[PDB]
């Protein structure tokens, strides 16, 4: 039952480790707006979208 | 200095006589006494067989 | 730059403070632990916060509050709870013995040693702030330090601040339940004693709240807290005028200028109208009109006395959400037209009113539904003549045998304190006669 | 013997207790007395004094 | 930092005592050799109301045990929970008192007080914030009542702000062990007026109506009358030692039932006993604690208050349980029985509320209730004595240690005022 | 260039020392063994040598070896030189007699030979600082006897005093007021200022402000330590408004009897009650006039201010200074007295004040130490002479004294020289 | 540096020294040959204040064994400890004194107090700065009681100034060994107050009473009385052999406790004595080593300060420990109860805190308490020498050794005039 504890904890942990990362990114999308700098252009491409 | 305002050592203390037979237990530390008698009982069951024979 | 100071005295005051205090963090955007989660323009944001919140250099607001205890018991659940990062932690004071139901001993004896620390904590939240509205705060007449020491707490609150105003909220004692004796000698010797060193006084009964919360709510068999999450609904709603935008702002100075007529007269009663269960709101739209008559309603008021006996003196409404405000002119001009609520003919107009936009706030665990719109209501009564008439009839019942007496004679009280405290109620109580007689 | 008659009279003809002042300190509750303290002035009150 | 210093004196004093620190260290998770190997947090964080400290995490108790015979100690040894006590807290002399008063009060017993109180002011200058004492005894033997009035008189002259209590064992006239037993009831009667605080009664008799009848027990014990008497002991002093919604402590019950400082005698009961047959037939409910705690078959007094008027009421609630069902009883008790209330005291029931049940139960709830129908407990002692006082009885038992003739005839004029004192009180 | 000598006497002064010069070899770059791993901010308290090392200008002394022999086998024992730590061969003994006349007097020459070589050094030299205790015997009649000899050798020169005066309540020893008379009246007219620290009001601040309950000597040297770096602080550092040790005598001294004021540090806070507070300029300035923060345990709302002096250490601007200062002058609560129409001395320095590892307080960037000069501890010798009288009304322990070549005279002497101070601080005020 | 010439005469003199000296090696780390075998630096630093150097590594005590009877020095020449002891120290006459005040002070004593002499002399101007002397002897005795007090007496004229202490044993009306004993204290008490800076006061029947009410002794012996007396030993002179934060040597509480040069009786008591049933419930905390010290039944001497006054009050704490928590304790002691504490003076209480606790322990703390309850140690004396004397009740034994009548006559009213000395402070 110990091993089988921390392997759940593994699990669920892995998941909050991901969700952290995403939430930086959309703090970093979450600032920009119009006269602020480090915005540029991109070309159109489908991972974009994917 | 952490150990005087510690909150956990009263929990991690441990006496200054723990058991009968141990090392700290000399002169100076006055926990340990020679007149404090352990063998009384001994002695007096030897000396009434003793005075059996006799 | 909208400061305003709460203090909190008594079990009572703490518990309070921790439904009221819960609320603010969700209003605002503040954690638990006193973190906004990120900030979307960190050199910019919003300041609304300020008149609660103060902001340290790095990231975290720490309340404006003063907790007061002499009891530990109570503030200990605070001091290892869950929100025990969010206060700082020299503003919960505690005490070693409570003042255990005794008006001397929280008065002279036991509350008269914690009243040179707490002042001193006053003093550092009230030079943090800029434009200092007005100290609130919350106790409960039938404690002993909700009773003794609030009582003297007003009175270094004159000293030391001149007319910096004092706005109170109180639990008034229920009529019918009452979990103690001696809640008599406490109601008595406090509502003397704070006549003139009270500015206003919103008094609300647990008996009163019980009743809305098994018929209006669908919530049977309640708990304290189902209480005091509907009182930190009114103090949000009297304060919201300061934090959000309003169509008509309403400051903290203006109730006592529009409910309090005369000098010994401060005794307004609270109202909230739309408390109406998730079940039972999906069911009924809420305008303006169907939530304004709903104040009017004693059987939706929060206290045990019906203003059908009695006449009102002035009123104060204040709405929340979406409101249009042709449409809360158009209904205070139905409420005048019935001639079940009558006014005292001295006071013609007779009203305040106040227009917010931001809805009220639903909170996890909470019982009500997420509504609109919203109405508070203060109103000064005539009827409030009858319950010191209930009062007196118990003050003196145990004063014609002098039972009781001997606990607080020998704590530091002559007697002679007790045949001026009801001597001085028997002209308030015939100073509400006249005002309650037409003008011939 | 009245006994509700006296123990009204027990209770009007006599003398509060005065209490031994106290200062607390600490938000723990921390109870100090205060003539014996350093705080309180007392001892200039002294006819020794200045003289 | 609000302790109790637990005194208990005599063979009943000592075997309560026993009983009481058994609930008191499974409420708080202490094994046997004196560590703590409980479970929760709340466990751990008040316990020094109770409990000292030693090295190793040991918890020993702040009781003091009292007798005239050596013979008790060992029994109190025997017990499951007999080496928590520390050894010097044992006082036992020599010679017993063996059914006497003055043997207790002024030649055995004035010579063994003056080594106790040098075992009270040991622990009680080393608390924090005491807030008073404890006693637990029997009148009707002589260790305990000749004494034991000896014990609480010169600790009241040297601490008279703090507390004082005595849960006393009075004598019962139908279970009459004794017959030497009224002169040690009445003499010592009056010594309790003057410096108890508070003081219930606590009858051998009322507990066998309830061993017998409620529980259903085939063979009750002193063992499951201990149990009881502790039950209530430990309901009195549990919001000051665990969280709750609505606080009281021991002070603030003496504020609101005692109204003149010579009216202390209480009647304590306990609501939730069933029996094992009405045991699965039972709904664990509100109103099945307020429908027995104040039945007059549940007290643990030998008089019944049908008789006599409730001058206040007090309660006490463990349990997470609602406030509205608790308030609303009280009114409902209050309203219909409406000719068992003082006038003069309007609203007559003090109420609190903990959080904590004890250990093994969900709700459960205290009784403490002042009342002019303990006058006549007073009265059929008063009965008995003067019975046997005129033909000058068994006197010479005890004006041979010095007492005096006139001392006896002080002993019922001091509790003839208090039997017309509950009267006038009564007529009000 | 703008060097300080420093002085300790007395086994106070050997245990503060071992703190303060802690502080300053962690101040600047100092090794526990003199190297440093340039600038020259050092050169008031350390005087570099052929050998790359850095000596301090300090003279300990003690009439007693078990208290410098610890520094002479601790973690310092290759930065001291061995002989700016001066031993006697048996103690004074709780004695004023002994601590002037009979074994002082051995001792007091090759202190002041040692001074002469340390001041021959000296280009700049602001003046000393003497730290001692009134209660024992060597840091009051050997100190007393310093006093007396400084003066007749350097005349004008600038001598400043930290005394651990007699606390209210607790005191250690059952002959202190003796001693504490009868070296107030023999240094009455030789010292420029005196400080005051009571350990009893240390002992409260660090229960109160700080958590460590039951704390210790070397806890309280620490707060010491911190004081004296932000007085001496700017003849070293950088600042906007320096202010010179020949300062603090021309602004809290107004008569040549009354030199004796009181200190306070302002943010003596933990590691986690500076987490949940800000700790500006105006907070921590109006915390140095609250009576529960005073190093003395005494209150100034009892009495009249007659000079103030207020140091800043750190990030602190002008018109934040100005402006506390201006809401502070308009308390009743702080009231002045009659004469006394401007009351304050400012001074502004860059540095932010340096942690050491181990130590109790946080890490700040404001700072500030105050030296209020009060009529208000005139109750202080108020219960110095009713305890004076209340063991000199049956002569006790007088023999102690007499027997060691002093006579009883002195006793009466100093009882109505300070009579004569109660009067002049009972009558300045009014 | 500081050093402690020990001196100590009779059997209870010897005894005491037998055992004393058993308690510093220990705590010093001397192995019963003389060579060092410690773990620590400072146990080698001060040990000059005890122990001389020799050849090859080798300390032996700086104490003198002075006897009447060669029978006593055979059991100390042949216990664990007596190969340390130097031999030529050893001073020992052929015939003893036989419960005789006068055959100690006069004849038999008189023969070999110039013999001691050369030994003390020879070696305590071998030290560097001599602190002072010591004496253990026992007043019921005819050796230490006679002939001791006649070493005090010559050794004040050689070196005045320095310190003289006496653990002296005076007898007990209970525990009574001889008839003769209310001879022997009252002739040698005062020759104690003329000549001793301290004196402290032991009965045998208040070392019993801590010997069955505290430790719980079965069986206890004269070998367990003498490890209570060199508790309070060796915890008195420990600041000066060990640093700490507060140091206190033998005369900084000798300015601390007498106001008067004639009023120097203290009384002293140890603080962690614990049975070995009661070993588990206690904790060793400052609190309670305070407040089983001041215990009245814990004092080593048969008089309770609750009858009179304390006119002053040592404590000498050892141990690493908070120096809030010491101070705390002695205001808390002084104001509860200011009944038993004398006027005149505001502050009684002196306290000094050593580093170094006792081997083998944690904590420790001693008391040496100054009263006007010693004057009925005294009078329980002097109810008896008269009550032997009115009717000449020995005296043939005594007034042949060349005294008078008037040395019985003047030795008891220099007695009683301490005794209304002491009197008149404590009301
Ligand atoms: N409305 C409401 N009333 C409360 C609440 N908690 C306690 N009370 C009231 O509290 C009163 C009892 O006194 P407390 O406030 O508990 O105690 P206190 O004010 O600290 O006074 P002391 O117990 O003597 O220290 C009762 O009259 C209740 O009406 C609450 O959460 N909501
Ligand atoms: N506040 C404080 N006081 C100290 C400190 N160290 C010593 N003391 C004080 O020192 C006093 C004791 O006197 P001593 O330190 O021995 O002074 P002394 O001049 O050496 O006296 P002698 O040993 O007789 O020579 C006590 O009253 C303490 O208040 C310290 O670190 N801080
Ligand atoms: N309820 C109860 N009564 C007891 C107990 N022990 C003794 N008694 C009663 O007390 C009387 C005997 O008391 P006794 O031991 O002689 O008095 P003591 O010497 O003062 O303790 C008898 O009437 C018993 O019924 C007990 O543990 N519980
Ligand atoms: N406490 C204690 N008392 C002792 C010891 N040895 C002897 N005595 C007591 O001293 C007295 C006898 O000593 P004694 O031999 O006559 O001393 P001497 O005459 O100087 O040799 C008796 O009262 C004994 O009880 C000892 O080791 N310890
Ligand atoms: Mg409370
Ligand atoms: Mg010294």
């Amino acid at each position: 039952q110990i091993r089988l504890n921390w392997e759940h904890k593994e699990t669920c942990e892995m998941d909050w480790s991901d969700k952290v990362e995403a939430y930086n990114i959309d703090e970093a999308c979450c600032r920009y707006n119009n006269q602020s700098t480090d915005v540029q252009f991109y070309p159109h491409s489908a991972k974009f979208e994917e | 200095e952490f150990d005087l305002s510690d909150p956990l050592a009263l929990k991690k203390d441990r006496p200054a006589r723990q058991s009968d037979y141990d090392a700290r237990n000399t002169i100076s530390g006055m926990q340990k006494f020679m007149g404090e008698d352990l063998n009384f009982h001994l002695r007096k069951k030897f000396q009434e067989e003793q005075n059996r024979e006799w | 730059m909208r400061e305003c100071i709460s203090v909190h005295v008594g079990q009572a005051g703490v518990q309070i403070g921790n439904a009221c205090w819960e609320l603010y963090c969700l209003e605002h955007g503040i954690q638990p632990d006193g973190q906004m989660p990120s900030d979307k323009t960190i050199g910019g944001g919003d300041d609304s916060f300020n008149t609660f919140f103060s902001e340290t250099g790095a990231g975290k607001h720490v309340p404006r509050a003063v907790f007061v205890d002499l009891e530990p018991t109570v503030i200990d659940e605070v001091r290892t709870g869950t929100y025990r990062q969010l206060f700082h932690p020299e503003q919960l004071i505690t005490g070693k013995e409570d003042a255990a139901n005794n008006y001397a001993r929280g008065h002279y004896t036991i509350g008269k040693e914690l009243i040179d620390l707490v002042l001193d904590r006053i003093r550092k939240l009230a030079d943090q702030c800029t434009g200092l509205q007005g100290f609130l705060i919350f106790h409960s007449f039938g404690g002993g330090t909700g009773s003794g020491f609030t009582s003297l707490l007003m009175e270094r609150l004159s000293v030391d601040y001149g007319k910096k105003s004092k706005l109170e909220f109180s639990i008034y004692p229920a009529p019918q339940v009452s979990t103690a004796v001696v809640e008599p000698y406490n109601s008595i010797l406090t509502t003397h004693t704070t006549l003139e060193h009270s500015d206003c006084a919103f008094m609300v009964d647990n008996e009163a709240i019980y009743d809305i919360c098994r018929r209006n709510l669908d919530i049977e068999r309640p708990t304290y807290t189902n209480l005091n999450r509907l009182i930190g609904q009114i103090v949000s709603s009297i304060t919201a005028s300061l934090r959000f935008d309003g169509a008509l702002n309403v400051d903290l100075t203006e109730f006592q200028t529009n409910l309090v007529p005369y000098p010994r007269i401060h005794f307004p009663l609270a109202t909230y109208a739309p408390v109406i269960s998730a079940e039972k709101a999906y069911h009924e739209q809420l305008s303006v009109a169907e939530i304004t008559n709903a104040c009017f309603e004693p059987a939706n008021q929060m206290v045990k006395c019906d203003p059908r006996h009695g006449k009102y003196m002035a009123c104060c409404l204040l709405y929340r959400g979406d409101v249009v405000p042709k449409d809360v002119n158009a209904a205070i001009a139905t409420i005048k037209t019935k001639r079940t609520i009558q006014f005292v003919d001295w006071c013609p107009t007779g009203f305040k009113v106040g227009i917010n936009y931001q809805p009220p706030t639903v909170v996890p665990g909470g019982d009500l539904a997420k509504v609109q719109r919203a109405v508070c209501m203060l109103s000064n009564t005539t009827a409030i003549a009858e319950a010191w008439a209930r009062l007196d009839h118990k003050f003196d019942l145990m004063y014609a045998k002098r039972a009781f007496v001997h606990w607080y004679v020998g704590e530091g009280m002559e007697e002679g304190e007790f045949s001026e405290a009801r001597e001085d109620m028997a002209a308030l109580e015939k100073d509400y006669e006249e005002v309650g007689m037409d003008s011939v | 013997k009245n006994f509700i008659n006296t123990n009204a009279a027990d209770v009007i003809m006599g003398v509060a207790k005065k209490p031994k002042p106290i200062y607390v300190d600490k938000r723990t509750g921390d109870k100090h007395d205060l003539e014996t303290s350093g705080l309180v002035p007392k001892y200039i009150n002294k006819k020794d004094y200045g003289v | 930092m609000r302790e109790i210093v637990h005194l208990q004196a005599g063979q009943c004093g000592n075997q309560i005592g026993a009983k009481f620190w058994e609930v008191i260290s499974d409420e708080h998770g202490i094994d046997p050799t004196g560590t703590y190997h409980g479970d929760s947090d709340l466990q751990l964080e008040r316990i020094n109301v109770y409990y000292n400290e030693a090295t190793g995490g040991k918890y020993v108790p702040r009781a003091v045990l009292v007798d005239l015979e050596p013979g008790t100690m060992d029994s109190v040894r025997s017990g499951p929970f007999g080496q928590i006590f520390r050894p010097d807290n044992f006082v036992f002399g020599q010679s017993g008192a063996g059914n006497n008063w003055a043997k207790g009060h002024y030649t055995e017993g004035a010579e063994l007080v003056d080594s106790v109180l040098d075992v009270v002011r040991k622990e009680a200058e080393s608390c924090d914030c005491l807030q008073g004492f404890q006693l637990t005894h029997s009148l009707g033997g002589g260790t305990g009542s000749g004494m034991g009035t000896l014990l609480i008189s010169k600790i009241r002259e040297e601490y008279p702000d703090r507390i004082m209590n005595t849960f006393s064992v009075v004598p019962s006239p139908k279970v009459s062990d004794t017959v030497v037993e009224p002169y040690n009831a009445t003499l010592s009667v009056h010594q309790l007026v003057e410096n108890t605080d508070e003081t219930y009664c606590i009858d051998n008799e009322a507990l066998y109506d309830i061993c017998f009848r409620t529980l259903k027990l085939t063979t009750p014990t002193y063992g499951d009358l201990n149990h009881l008497v502790s039950a209530t002991m430990s309901g009195v002093t549990t919001c000051l030692r665990f969280p709750g919604q609505l606080n009281a402590d021991l002070r603030k019950l003496a504020v609101n039932m005692v109204p003149f400082p010579r009216l202390h005698f209480f009647m304590p009961g306990f609501a939730p006993l069933t029996s094992r047959g009405s045991q699965q037939y039972r709904a664990l409910t509100v109103p099945e604690l307020t429908q027995q705690m104040f039945d007059a078959k549940n007290m643990m007094a030998a008089c019944d208050p049908r008789h006599g008027r409730y001058l206040t009421v007090a309660a006490v609630f463990r349990g997470r349980m609602s406030m509205k069902e608790v308030d609303e009883q009280m009114l409902n008790v209050q309203n219909k029985n409406s000719s068992y209330f003082v006038e003069w005291i309007p609203n007559n029931v003090k109420t609190a509320v903990c959080d904590i049940p004890p250990r093994g139960l969900k709700m459960s709830a205290t009784f403490i209730g002042n009342s002019t129908a303990i006058q006549e407990l007073f009265k059929r002692i008063s009965e008995q004595f003067t019975a046997m006082f005129r033909r000058k009885a068994f006197l010479h038992w005890y004006t041979g240690e010095g007492m005096d003739e006139m001392e006896f005839t002080e002993a019922e004029s001091n509790m003839n005022d208090l039997v017309s004192e509950y009267q006038q009180y009564q007529d009000a």
